[PDB]
DNA sequence: CTCTGAATCTCTTCCGACGCGCCGCGAAAA
RNA sequence: UCCGCGGCGCG
DNA sequence: TTTCATTATCGGAAGAGATTCAGAG
């Protein structure tokens, strides 16, 4: 009769009804429908398993719900339910699809007969097709999975913050697989800081062949030895010596070589490659990927498998064979193995139909062309003949020293010919054909420095390979990892590259000796293992949460006590030689979710002898120059002074145009300090970065009796926005207009109204404890008019009810940056619209 | 009504009707040809046809 | 020998050689081959035998 | 009389009747050349290292 | 096992009397 | 009016 | 005073050019 398709996006909806036609009708169900509990809308047990939802001592039970705006998606998803006779489960391929289904079909009910798990891994006639001529049943098991992954990190989550604030700060979080990234960082941060680059110098020789032609060599040992001078005066001493000896060719060395593509991309693979020769990060990457498969051009994004169908190594090979030819073929195709534990099923990521070329992609932007291109590429690449090279090795002696050159010759190309290198290599030259025992005539030589490289930093790709080789989180996971360990303050990426905040270390060691058994690798690899059992049906999900959570509670229950007990040591101070502005005291340094600053020890006595002055740290933001290359990390290092009390380095803050500070790396744990005087363009308080809507000035993060706010450098101009819950900054503070008036309905607040580049909206007044808001009605604002800013009085003068008498609500075309007023109806719109048009309110149909 | 005049005027197969004597008009209206649209032409038909 | 011979081997490469035989200059794409390929024969929209 | 072309143009007779002339003039093949003329190709002069 | 040359295949081009006679009819350009 | 194209016959 | 993810908003002949099999290295 009318069958109805359920899929998660609008984009997916579209695409699969081209296929699909008129016996079908497809709905997108827009992310998780249904959710635990989010908003406040032994009794702290009581309290806690209330607010998790979950109870994990009365087995798991769950207590599910239905999130804010999902209400009306559910009721047009149940009413097409009602009209249709049988319903088709369309997610995608992994468990997050599956545990969507599962909350389709447990709020539609009905299951044992009208439902069927619709599989397919593109979004094209023939598979889909195939799809739909042999549905599954819902795999229980993934969901169960997925379930089981989502009920440890709430546990975690929600057990752990509470011991944070009480210990450490206020406003900390924690995660069990963000908590192991943070570890990483913070370890590799901690090589980097207690590292020495040494010194070593490197010599460069140039050389004219008997046939005229010219050489360039590389000096490589001395007295059979390795050539390594350590100072400049044995280099120099080195160079004379070369310079009176004679040099002749004692070695000639000829190989063929051959290079072939890499795989077809994996999700890690392609955020790896998308870094390296795009730019793009993971967010962009990933977000360039789902509207490229959305719109139905490249395979599903989330895949750790490289295999291939026989559909597309037929396709790809015989678009080889008729543009590039058969000595680009190669006779056979090019397997490729993913790991034993991967999703074998699935494919990897590759072109929906290879002969649509990336400018081709009219209705997609520029970016995401890009992105297509470079996954045509790879397809392509993966599967042609290898290329070939004839490689050729010098040797050359003079004295007590030997110089060698290393050079290859390009001879087939027929992979590198679609996908070429992004620049030229040191290999990637021309050796002239000396013989065998040739001669050399000699021109003049180049001394080098160079520094011992540290244990260099990660940047987001490769912190992902990290996770990969760990076999911390999976493909779905990762993007996820990458972008919460920043939002949640313990990891910054700066330069591409990711530097460790002072509270990140304080978290890591803290949970490290807390909680030795959720932080270490191996426990975590095992819990990934286990879900991923739990998936195959290996192992039964609530087993291994009790597991969990039995082992979590016993070390919550050893943390919570007293650190004299042992239980987690609290926040500390860490003081030096400094007078406080507002009492002279010795002053101490101490780090807070906004950073890493200077406080005065009467913060901890009581409000009679309270001190609450506060310095900002503002640091010496390492700029790394680009055109050293490898070198820039290097130099950084060397810049920076070392501890007194130990080899560990030293980092870097300014107090006072007169004075900065050095501070040791393993603070607190260590108590070196440093002051030095000088010339300093001090910033007053450091951080990010915004600009002054009201005089285009550079503004600034400060912090004080209402946390943090933001504010602008020109003295003429005090214009300060404010930080709010989820976003970088509030929009233009330009007149926060409060009513009383106006009661909240989740909570006891009263709304106040708000202008930003948004729009103009009511928010309740403990708005992070709160953070509940609404549109304004234009009745609403006519009800409170007087006390409007002058501008916005036309926002009460438009029409309040349409012309069925409907009512109406106040909104901002994004499109066209103005307000306007529209009438709604069961909440859907009414298709009704007035718009201010030169003094004057304009109205008709949408 | 242009695709009907067009064919009823200009089309090869729709030739002036000779008028000598009743015997020119009786063979010009049962000649049968196999010239025209789809058929053969002049230069090219061999002696098989 | 006609197996022999035919460079093909699926449903697609075949209609991907037929589109590049009819329409020289054009890049082939699975929905317009397959779509020309049956309006031109199995179709009475450009094909009828009387 | 005389027109003059905003834009260069070349002859169609030794463009196109076999053999192309300008094709023997220089050692491109003739296709190639051609597609270039109709503004879908580049056609490179050497300067510097590539 | 690979590379080059030679040979065939595939495509493109050119062209099939001539002299009349007769008939009709041009246009999204003005 | 003198231009061009198509069809038909004659030798 | 809070902490959790993850969304998706005509026939024949000749000439030139291109791909194919056979011989040498
Ligand atoms: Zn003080
Ligand atoms: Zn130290
Ligand atoms: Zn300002």
């Amino acid at each position: 009769g009318k069958a109805l398709v359920i899929v998660e996006s609008p984009a997916k909806a579209k695409t699969i009804n081209k296929y699909l036609g008129s016996d079908y009708v497809v709905k997108s169900s827009v992310g998780h429908i249904r959710d635990l509990p989010t908003s406040g809308s032994k009794d702290e047990r009581g309290a806690l398993v209330n607010r998790m939802g979950v109870d994990p001592w009365h087995n798991w039970e769950a207590h599910y719900e239905v999130l804010p705006g999902k209400e009306k998606v559910v009721s047009e998803l149940k009413q097409l339910a009602e009209k249709a006779d049988h319903i088709y489960l369309a997610t995608d391929l992994d468990r997050e699809g599956e545990a969507i289904a599962w909350h389709l079909r447990e709020v539609i009910g009905g299951d044992d007969a009208r439902y069927s798990r619709v599989v397919f891994n593109e979004i094209t006639k023939n598979a889909i097709r195939q799809a739909f001529n042999k549905p599954g049943e819902l795999n229980i098991d993934r969901v169960n999975a997925q379930q089981a992954r989502r009920f440890m990190d709430r546990v975690v989550g929600y057990m752990v913050s509470p011991l944070l604030w009480k210990k450490i700060a206020r406003g900390l979080s924690a995660g069990r697989v963000q908590s192991v990234a943070v570890r990483l960082v913070v370890e590799r941060e901690r090589e980097i800081k207690a590292f020495v680059p040494e010194e070593f110098w490197e010599v460069d020789a140039s050389t004219t062949t008997p046939s005229g032609e010219a050489l360039a060599l590389q000096v490589t040992h001395q007295n059979d030895k390795p050539f390594r001078p350590v100072n400049k005066e044995q280099t120099q001493a080195a160079v004379s010596l070369l310079e009176k000896a004679r040099y002749s060719v004692l070695e000639r060395e000829d190989k063929p070589t051959t290079s072939k593509p890499g795989a077809p991309f994996i999700t890690s693979t392609l955020q790896q490659a998308a870094s390296t020769r795009l730019g793009f990060g993971v967010k962009k990457t990933m977000m360039m990927a789902q509207r490229l498969y959305e719109a139905g051009y490249i395979t599903y994004m989330r895949t750790d498998s490289t295999n291939l169908s026989q559909d597309a190594v037929n396709m790809v090979r015989g678009y080889i064979s008729d543009n590039f030819g058969k000595k680009y073929l190669p006779e056979s195709p090019n397997q490729y193995a993913s790991k034993e534990n991967s999703q074998e099923a699935h494919e990897a990521i590759r072109p929906s139909d290879v002969n649509v070329m990336a400018e081709s992609l009219k209705d997609m932007e520029a970016d995401a062309q890009k992105l297509y291109q470079l996954i045509w590429r790879q397809f392509v690449a993966c599967q042609m003949t290898p290329a070939k090279y004839d490689s050729t090795t010098l040797t050359v002696g003079a004295g007590d020293f030997r110089l060698k050159a290393r050079g290859r010759i390009l001879r087939f190309d027929g992979w590198t010919k679609v996908m070429p290198a992004l620049r030229k290599g040191d290999e990637d030259r021309i050796l002239p054909a000396v013989n065998k025992g040739d001669a050399l005539t000699l021109v003049e030589l180049t001394p080098a420095q160079h520094f011992t490289k540290p244990p260099a930093r990660f940047s987001e790709a490769s912190l992902v390979k990290e996770l990969e080789k760990r076999g911390i989180g999976r493909p779905s996971t990762y993007a996820s990892i990458i972008s919460t360990i920043q939002d949640r303050g313990y990891v910054r990426v700066e330069n591409r590259r990711f530097y460790a905040e002072k509270m990140g270390e304080i978290v890591t060691d803290r949970l490290e000796e807390n909680f030795r058994e959720l932080m270490n690798y191996d426990f975590t690899a095992q819990m990934e293992n286990s879900l991923d059992q739990v998936a195959n049906h290996e192992a039964e999900w609530k087993a291994v949460l009790d597991h969990f959570f039995s082992d979590f509670t016993q070390q919550l229950d050893k943390a919570e006590k007293d650190p004299e007990e042992g239980g987690m040591r609290p926040n500390q101070m860490v003081l030096t030689s400094i007078d406080c502005p507002t009492c002279g005291r010795k002053m101490g340094i101490r780090t807070a979710s906004t950073g890493v600053f200077l406080g005065c020890s009467g913060y901890a006595l009581p409000p009679k002898e309270r001190c609450k002055t506060t310095i900002n740290l503002v640091p010496e933001n390492e700029v790394l120059n680009v055109l050293e290359g490898e070198d820039a990390e290097t130099n950084a290092l060397r810049a920076k002074r070392r501890c007194p009390k130990c080899g560990t380095a030293m980092d870097s803050y300014l107090i006072d145009p007169k004075r900065k500070l050095h501070v040791c790396g393993n603070n607190p744990t260590c108590d070196g300090y440093e002051i030095e005087e000088g010339e300093f363009r001090i910033k007053g308080y450091d951080g990010p970065i915004v600009e002054c809507e009201k005089c285009g000035s550079e503004m600034h993060l400060k912090m004080g009796r209402f946390g943090k706010y933001m504010a602008c450098t020109n003295e003429e101009c005090k214009n300060t926005r404010k930080i709010l819950r989820n976003g970088e900054v509030a929009p233009p503070k330009e007149d926060p207009v409060p009513l009383p008036e106006l009661p909240c309905e989740k909570s006891d607040a009263y709304f106040v109204l708000r202008d930003g580049a948004a729009g103009v909206f009511l928010a309740a007044n403990t708005f992070p404890k709160s953070r509940e808001t609404r549109a304004p009605l234009v009745e609403e604002l006519y009800r409170f008019r007087d006390r409007l800013p002058e501008k916005l009085r036309y926002l009460a003068d438009a029409p309040q009810q349409d012309p069925e008498g409907n009512k109406t609500m106040v909104r901002f075309s994004r499109k066209t940056k103005q307000q306007y007023v529209s009438s709604e109806k069961d909440g859907k719109a009414t298709g009704w619209s007035a718009f201010y048009v030169d003094g004057k309110w304009v109205e008709g149909k949408k | 009504s242009a695709a009907v005049k067009e064919f009823f005027g200009s089309s090869q197969l729709s030739q002036f009707m000779d008028q000598n004597n009743p015997l020119s008009e009786i063979t010009h209206k049962r000649r049968i040809s196999a010239l025209g649209p789809g058929g053969l032409t002049r230069e090219r038909a061999g002696f098989e046809v | 020998e006609t197996l022999r011979v035919d460079p093909t081997n699926d449903r697609l490469s075949a209609l991907v050689e037929i589109y590049r035989m009819m329409r020289p200059g054009e890049p082939p794409t699975r929905e317009a081959a397959e779509s020309l390929f049956e309006n031109l024969f199995f179709s009475e929209d450009r094909y009828d035998l009387s | 009389g005389h027109i003059e072309l905003a834009s260069p143009t070349a002859h169609i007779w030794f463009l196109k009747s076999l053999p192309s002339r300008i094709g023997l003039l220089l050692d491109m093949p003739l296709r190639d050349i051609e597609r270039v003329l109709y503004f879908e190709s580049y056609v490179v002069i050497e300067g510097g290292m590539t």
